């Protein structure tokens, strides 16, 4: 249940300052009294414009403080309302490449959800598992020339060399299509030596 | 006593590069908020000072004499004839001495600065700088007029704003004005 | 003259003939002379500081923990031998059970040389947490996690056979509560002697009135550039 | 007012001023740890590197942490650590310590230099560190065989420009005055909060330890008010200071955590 | 200290965590005066040893000033005087500073 | 209270329920061509 306090906090501080402030109100600032109808109606005598005073000063400056916290309190919502409308034109309506920020993982879709004074997003990713250990290599030598790969890396499971892509297994057979030649076979370190398949 | 550190004092001072008046080894000269004096000559012959309103045995004075002994202060109502000079070599008569106070015995330069405020005399001094307290003397004259007795300096405090700066040892080292630049 | 309090030692001051006592750079007394002996003296205030409760719960258990922010142990127990501290309440007394941190002394635990996960922030790297050891309150150095050490070699790769779909959620505030004061019912009330009076004080209240109904604007804006980014509503076949 | 029971009872009729103070110094407080704690603790593991140290040719020894000295800090951790220097006034420890990030930092090195930008996305992998700068060659437009081919003269350009840093770090004292300012910033305001002590709000002294202890007459009480509003005034100034630099101080640390996620777990593509 | 965080909280429930609740103080234990001491000077027995006493018709009027006034010399002396005033207490004469 | 009003905002929930249905509506039936033409 206390998933969601970021959105209660702000009810709870909205709550006590009104409270405090209407609480302001029955104490006394160097008066004769603290609650406003006891001297207010039973002030017989005028010289007690002093009295009246402090209590105006007193208040005044507590009207002051509470408007300077929610001056505050509002620009702490107008950044918080600026980063979600930024989130809801950037993760809804596209797909992002920004890292943690649609969601932890490789992000593909979210969905908004109405919340009051707020908003829920529900962000969808791609988490990899099961992964094994292989033999790699930079290139491949087969008349002399280097071949590097096109998309992908080379691997070995022992016997063989295939070539697949770094987020899923799916081996393949080299050919002339999947690499590329640039440079000869004595500029590349820790090259191995293979063959290249020629339809 | 501070110790480290720079401290912003506001009170009666010399200021810097000020017009002082040099005199030679004797006419009335005005005390105004103090007056500082110095002299190196040696075996200095001027030993002595007068201080008060009208000269003249009609309100109480200052006269203090200085030697190579001792220091001694009395205050009273001096009588002068015309002109102090350096028993009773100095004064004819005296009327109402209820006060006398003595103190503590004990290139070359003598300087010495006199202030009179809030009914107390203090004098400051120092021989070859800053200059440190010698003696208060709690006496409440009014006085007016400087007179002094026998190469002297005479030059007037103003109410500047100095900078001082204090040592680890807790002495004044150097001192900067806030004027004149 | 010179009235105080604190406690008496004796400094390294090197004072001047004429110097009585000594500030500091906030101005503050920290070094007196005695006129009987003349000897230098300097002036430290008493130990003072917070104090904090330490409780895993009413529903759970009614122990607790008491934390003196800022101060040695060893001060702590003299001043709880003798009737000299300010807290009249002293239960946690008669223990054996006395750590000493680097933000204070803890009374009311024991101090465990295993770590874990930190469950209630103390201080200093130090947490608490109700274990069942006889159930108790212990204290630990809060750990970062596990220690993981990869394989690396010259030829060495490693390349995932399955995946998995995760979904997570986000909570971001929006907007909030609007307000408006009217400043002369809640100031004065009803009330025709004190309203001549508030005349005087100038246009505080037109400034309040300005910056609340500004506050209420921006509220509603906030909204408006958050759920109306479309112009046309679709529906679901 | 100080050690005193008279000018107490009449601070309570101000109402609950203290109670809100002491409010914002805690969410202040608590803020002040939770922005450390969204930007050094976004790792769950504690990566280590090998003991081997050789990855073609890059030599990161002025950034690992040096075990020989007891401060596992690297030398630029120890540059930059050497180069940067009452009456109800407390200042509270951090909840980490330095040398939890610098295990943090250690761990972040490793998983870099390790697996790259794989462990940000989900299980750390294995991959040598040629191998994974020839990926990012070509994440702005560059073939892979460039590297392949100047293997050598990129490590030793990486390694004359990592060696630049402390000289132009070491001569020039006024690099990291961002961090000096805040400090000083932070200083200036507890020495002016405890000098506005020593001053009158129309009483007939300054100190408090003349009046509150000398006063004879029973009529002092409107001199005493006076000094309770002018120091009710200052810590309201000072409180509302802090509130003002805290929004600051939050708005840095998003940016600074938004960095550490977009520069150092991946390759971005803005400008 | 449970009740006293049930009273800051006002509630008789309390989730877990840490709360401050006030603040220790050491208070002081005895007192202490240093002012000045035997170095001290006051002729004030010279008006009470003597013989010639100021005859009626000839009184002498005596002023004291730069002393410290200590009436504690009519005792070591014969205490067959009589301390009669007038206007003022023998008690609160003992702490207060006369200029003549 | 005493001087205390509380404004009522300008868009109802139904309103913000019916902005998130069309929301999800066209992004299970265009996906990301709704927001660029």
């Amino acid at each position: 249940p206390s998933a969601l306090g970021k959105l209660q906090d702000v009810v709870n501080h909205n709550a006590q300052a009104l409270n405090t402030l209407v609480k302001q109100l029955s104490s006394k600032f160097g008066a004769i009294s603290s609650v406003l109808n006891d001297i207010l109606s039973r002030l017989d005598p005028p010289e007690a414009e002093v009295q009246i005073d402090r209590l105006i000063t007193g208040r005044l400056q507590s009207l002051q403080t509470y408007v300077t916290q929610q001056l505050i309190r509002a620009a702490e919502i107008r950044a918080s309302a600026n980063l979600a409308a930024t989130k809801m034109s950037e993760c809804v309506l596209g797909q992002s490449k920004r890292v943690d920020f649609c969601g932890k993982g490789y992000h593909l879709m979210s969905f908004p959800q109405s919340a009051p004074h707020g908003v829920v997003f529900l962000h969808v990713t791609y988490v990899p598992a099961q992964e094994k250990n292989f033999t790699t290599a930079p290139a491949i030598c087969h008349d002399g020339k280097a071949h590097f790969p096109r998309e992908g890396v080379f691997v070995s499971n022992g016997t063989h060399w295939f070539v697949t892509q770094r987020n899923f297994y799916e081996p393949q057979i080299i050919t002339t299509d999947n690499t590329f030649v640039s440079g000869n076979c004595d500029v590349v370190i820790g090259i191995v030596n293979n063959t290249v398949y020629d339809p | 006593f501070r110790s480290s550190v720079l401290h912003l004092t506001q009170d009666l001072f010399l200021p810097f590069f000020s017009n002082v008046t040099w005199f030679h080894a004797n006419p009335v000269l005005p005390f105004n908020d103090g007056v500082y004096f110095a002299s190196t000559e040696k075996s200095n012959i001027i030993r002595g000072w007068i201080f008060g309103t009208t000269l003249d045995s009609k309100t109480q004075s200052l006269l203090i004499v200085n030697n190579a002994t001792n220091f001694v202060i009395k205050v009273c109502e001096f009588q002068f004839c015309n002109d102090p000079f350096l028993e009773s070599g100095v004064y004819s008569s005296a009327n109402n001495c209820t006060f006398e106070y003595v103190s503590q015995p004990f290139k070359n330069l003598r300087e010495f600065v006199f202030k009179n405020i809030d009914g107390y005399f203090k004098i400051y001094s120092k021989h070859t700088s800053a200059l440190e307290p010698l003696v208060d003397l709690p006496i409440g004259i009014n006085i007016t007029r400087f007179q002094t007795l026998l190469d002297y300096y005479v030059g007037y405090l103003q109410p500047r704003t100095f900078l001082l700066k204090y040592n680890e040892n807790g002495t004044i080292t150097d001192a900067v004005d806030c004027a004149l630049d | 003259g010179l009235t105080g309090t604190g406690v008496l030692t004796k400094s390294n001051k090197k004072f001047l003939p004429f110097q009585q006592f000594g500030r500091d750079i906030v101005d503050t007394t920290d070094a007196v002379r005695d006129p009987q002996t003349l000897e230098i003296l300097d002036i430290t205030p008493c130990s003072f500081g917070g104090v904090s409760v330490i409780t895993p719960g009413t529903n759970t258990s009614n122990q607790v923990a008491v934390l003196y922010q800022g101060v040695n142990c060893t001060e702590v127990s003299v001043a709880i031998h003798a009737d000299q501290l300010t807290p009249t309440w002293r239960v946690y007394s008669t223990g054996s059970n006395v750590f000493q941190t680097r933000a204070g002394c803890l009374i009311g635990a024991e101090y465990v040389n295993n770590s874990y996960e930190c469950d209630i922030p103390i201080g200093a790297g130090v947490c608490a947490s109700y274990q069942t050891q006889s159930q108790s309150i212990i204290a630990y150095t809060m750990s970062l996690g596990a220690e993981n050490s990869v394989a690396y070699s010259n030829n060495s790769i490693a390349i995932p056979t399955n995946f998995t779909i995760s979904v997570t959620t986000e909570i971001l505030p929006v907007s909030m509560t609007k307000t408006s004061v009217d400043c002369t019912m809640y100031i004065c009330g009803d009330s025709t002697e004190c309203s001549n009076l508030l005349l005087q004080y100038g246009s505080f209240c037109t400034q309040l009135k300005r910056a609340l109904t500004g506050i209420a604007v921006e509220q509603d804006k906030n909204t408006q550039e958050v759920f109306a980014q479309v112009k046309q509503i679709y529906k679901t076949p | 007012c100080g050690d005193s029971t008279e000018c107490s009872n009449l601070l309570l009729q101000y109402g609950s001023f203290c109670t809100q103070l002491k409010r914002a110094l805690t969410g202040i407080a608590v803020e002040q740890d939770k922005n450390t704690q969204e930007v050094f603790a976004q790792v769950k593991q504690i990566y280590k590197t090998p003991p081997i140290k050789y990855f073609g040719g890059f030599n990161f020894s002025q950034i690992l942490p040096d075990p020989s000295k007891p401060s596992k800090r690297s030398p630029i951790e120890d540059l930059l650590f050497n180069k940067v220097t009452f009456n109800g006034l407390t200042v509270l420890p951090p909840l980490l310590t330095d040398e939890m990030i610098a295990q943090y930092t250690s761990a972040l090195l490793a998983g870099t230099i390790t697996s790259g930008w794989t462990f940000g996305a989900g299980p750390a992998l294995q991959i040598p560190f040629p191998m994974q700068m020839a990926y990012r060659f070509n994440g702005i437009g560059v073939t892979q065989n460039v590297l392949y081919e100047n293997q050598k003269l990129i490590a030793n350009q990486f390694n004359s420009a990592i060696g630049k840093i402390q000289d132009s770090l070491f001569s020039t004292p006024s690099a990291l005055g961002k961090l000096q300012d805040v400090v000083n910033h932070n200083a200036q305001a507890l020495n002016t909060l405890v000098k506005q002590l020593s001053s009158k709000f129309g009483a007939i002294s300054s100190v408090l330890n003349d009046i509150l202890s000398r006063l004879d007459p029973p009529e002092a009480e409107v001199q005493i008010d006076r000094l309770i509003t002018g120091r009710l005034q200052s810590l309201q100034t000072y409180v509302t200071q802090q509130l003002i630099r805290a929004a600051e101080i939050r708005a840095s640390a998003n940016l600074a955590a938004t960095k550490m996620s977009e520069c150092v777990l991946g390759q971005s593509k803005r400008v | 200290p449970l009740s006293e965080t049930k009273c800051t909280l006002k509630s008789f429930t309390v989730e877990k965590g840490i709360y401050q609740t006030s603040n220790f103080r050491v208070q002081p234990t005895e007192s202490i005066v240093r002012f000045p001491n035997v170095t001290n000077l006051c002729p004030f027995h010279e008006v009470f040893n003597a013989t010639r006493f100021a005859s009626v018709y000839a009184w002498n009027r005596t002023r004291i000033s730069n002393c410290v006034a200590d009436y504690s010399v009519l005792y070591n002396f014969a205490p067959f005087f009589a301390f009669k005033c007038y206007g003022v207490s023998p008690t609160k004469l003992n702490d207060l500073c006369f200029t003549n």
